[PDB]
């Protein structure tokens, strides 16, 4: 039972590589730690833009280890005002089970990864990215980001409850795009992010007319 | 005669590893700086003093006695892990209170310095060489609470002097004395646990006692995941196929058991073989996995069923 150590990693553009923490917690059995990446479109990527190496490894019960997402040079060959999206994976491969009838079941983390150009290289401070445009039409808003970054909203409301308790259907918005989401009219919205580090903050919205700015 | 004498450096500095999840490892950098290094400890068996007149050899070696493990004024207690090192020298694996970093800058250098081969207790000089930089990377427990941290961590750093009468000189201060020195230099560091979701670390088998030939057609069994929690938190399940299913049901889920045997599994109750677990408040929430069996006569196969099937959790 193999797990990473964060729910997402962003790849900085300006360095070379970086180590992601695995490890077994299980400490019964050993197991193996199979590692990739994949492209926008959630497919395998062998000889991409980015690679993770080692592709397996064997866990020995209860050990902790790495995996090395790095760079290819046809790095270049993307766009380096915005960042650009992969995913890595990681699937844990059991010891094949001791002889009877048996359903094996394997666990399998897959998180987002953000190639962030030197370009847009962010604050070291939790940079805002706080620009967004929550614009009424039939149905709800249609949200805004003239950002150069990839942003996962996870909730919309009333009040700062609703939007971290009420049910919605995640969305991500690219880098310079518009999107229409379904939701009740709010004198004040409240959207709920997730930040780079992981944690899920709330933004406060002033609505003049169809146009919603932030606080 | 030989003659050994060390400073102690008493390095100030913090550290912001900044936001982390639980499981994440946070890091600091604990950085050699030159700095006025007073003495603490010495052993001395030559002459007090030197002069022009005779010659004696050399030996400088450094020293960084970092500690193994510390605990949190919450009373929690912290994991340090060395990420890396650098062209320092860790020599102590058989203790586990600290770490023994350390590099021999000087050997058998022959030199005629007159000065002082015994400075006692107090005295100081201006070190004025460099290292490279140490990088420790902190294991947090599960149950580490939410929110500000602020841990001060104490350490030994410094240079170790040996001037000899000898050629060939070696000698260097014991392990277990080093841990004794003052632990002059500590530098505080500085983080924040936003906390995230671990799931049930455990075999994830299903079982069935039974071939039953043909009789075991719609056999039934099904086994669950716990997934502990800090905070509030989406993550995306879906079963995915590893073993190529005989038979084809519609937008059911299945998984080939061989010998013309499937499993439609199912997570939460659910054939379509995808679900969603949610959590606005902390704690942990199950996650049962159902396998039911199928076969028809047609190519059902005397013989020991397995397959399996891959759980993904897509964590957005």
């Amino acid at each position: 039972a193999v797990s990473l150590d964060r729910t997402r990693a962003v790849f900085d553009g300006s360095e070379k590589s970086m180590t992601l923490d695995i490890s077994n917690d299980n400490k019964q059995l050993p197991y193996l730690a199979q590692a990739w990446i994949e492209n926008e479109n959630q497919e395998k990527i062998i000889t991409g833009p980015v690679i993770a190496t080692p592709p397996v490894q064997r866990l020995e019960p209860g050990a902790k280890s790495m995996v090395r997402l790095s760079t290819t040079p046809d790095i270049s060959k993307l766009p380096q005002d915005r960042e650009s999206l992969f995913y890595f994976n990681l699937r844990e491969i059991p010891p094949r089970s001791e002889k009877a009838n048996v359903l094996q079941i394997a666990l399998q983390t897959k998180i987002k990864l953000f190639y962030r150009p030197a370009a847009i290289k962010t604050r070291p401070n939790e940079v805002w990215q706080d620009q967004l445009i929550l614009n009424k039409v039939s149905g709800g808003y249609r949200i805004e980001n003239p950002t150069p970054y990839y942003v996962t909203v996870i909730g919309l409301g009333g009040s700062e409850k609703q939007a971290e308790e009420g049910e919605f259907e995640t969305v991500m918005l690219s880098p310079r795009s518009e999107q229409t989401v379904k939701s009740a009219n709010y004198n004040t919205p409240y959207l709920s992010y997730i930040n780079d580090y992981g944690g899920r903050p709330v933004l406060s919205f002033i609505c003049n007319g169809s146009r919603c700015s932030v606080k | 005669w030989n003659n050994i004498v060390f400073y102690s450096l008493g390095d100030v500095n913090s550290y912001q590893g900044g936001n982390v999840v639980i499981t994440q490892r946070p890091q600091f950098i604990t950085s050699w700086r030159p700095g006025i290094a007073t003495v603490t400890w010495n052993q001395c068996n030559g002459p007090e003093f030197a002069d022009g007149f005779w010659a004696y050899y050399r030996e400088y070696i450094a020293w960084v006695v970092f500690p193994k493990k510390v605990m949190t004024q919450n009373g929690y207690p912290l994991f340090i892990e060395v990420h890396n090192k650098g062209s320092w020298s860790e020599e102590n694996t058989g203790d586990n209170d600290s770490y023994f970093f350390l590099k021999g800058y000087k050997w058998d250098e022959r030199a005629f310095d007159a000065g002082n081969l015994c400075q006692k207790p107090g005295e100081i000089t201006r070190l004025t060489e460099k290292f490279d930089d140490i990088i420790f990377k902190v294991a947090l427990p599960a149950d580490l609470p939410l929110g500000d941290y602020s841990v001060k961590i104490p350490y030994t750093s410094g240079m170790q002097r040996h001037f000899a009468s000898y050629l060939g000189a070696r000698f260097k201060i014991p392990y277990n004395v080093a841990k004794t020195l003052p632990r002059e230099n500590e530098m505080l560091f500085l983080f924040k646990n936003i906390g995230g979701c671990r799931p049930s670390a455990q075999s994830l088998e299903i079982k069935h006692g039974d071939l039953s030939i043909n009789s075991a057609n719609n056999h039934y069994a099904a086994q669950t995941l716990s997934v502990s929690c800090d905070v509030p938190a989406n993550i995306r399940f879906m079963l995915l196929r590893n073993t190529t299913p005989t038979y084809s049901h519609g937008k059911k889920f299945s998984v080939g058991l061989g010998h013309g045997w499937d499993s439609i599994v199912s997570v939460n109750g659910v054939d379509t073989g995808e679900t969603t677990m949610r959590w606005y408040k902390a704690g942990t929430q199950n996650l049962t996995i159902g396998s039911r069996l199928y076969g028809e006569s047609s190519k059902i196969q005397p013989g020991v069923l397995s397959g399996s099937a891959t759980l993904l959790m897509i964590l957005p």
